[PDB]
């Protein structure tokens, strides 16, 4: 480093995967009604 | 030996050839030095900030 | 599974960011028309004026 910093994202990869799983399960089971 | 700088010095497991003196990796930043008196490779790390 | 380079967009975004950082760091070694690229040597080599 030389005065350079990298900050971590607020959302972790597991949380993003959880949103993806939730969206996909909702669209499989309900259709478009959950939107 | 004339190469100056700040940081924390630790023990390193690198292996120089018998004629190098110090090492750098990318963008030409020194990362390891060989002390003239013991001839053992040290390691340089910037001390923390933020 | 087999074909590579199918994700060129993300890869090139990463590469561009890394390249920009790398050149910014490497710019620290330029003389810029002065006598040296290090402050300590300039300070220790001659008078304030
Ligand atoms: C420089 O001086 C040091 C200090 O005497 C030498 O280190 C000694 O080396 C002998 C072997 O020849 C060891 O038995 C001693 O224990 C060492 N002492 C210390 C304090 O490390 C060293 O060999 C000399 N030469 C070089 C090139 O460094």
């Amino acid at each position: 480093f030389n005065g350079l910093t990298v900050l971590p994202p607020l959302l972790t990869d597991e949380m993003i995967a959880q949103y993806t799983s939730a969206l996909l399960a909702g669209t499989i089971t309900s259709g478009w009604t959950f939107g | 030996n004339g190469l100056t700088g700040t940081g924390v010095l630790t023990e390193s497991n690198k292996k120089f050839l018998p004629f190098q003196q110090f090492g750098r990796d990318i963008a030409d930043t020194t990362d390891a030095v060989r002390d003239p008196q013991t001839l053992e490779i040290l390691d340089i790390t910037p001390c923390s900030f933020g | 599974s087999s074909t590579a380079s199918a994700l060129g967009k993300l890869q090139d975004v990463v590469n561009q960011n890394a390249q920009a950082l790398n050149t910014l760091v490497k710019q620290l070694s330029s003389n810029f028309g002065a006598i040296s690229s290090v402050l300590n040597d300039i300070l220790s080599r001659l008078d304030p004026p």
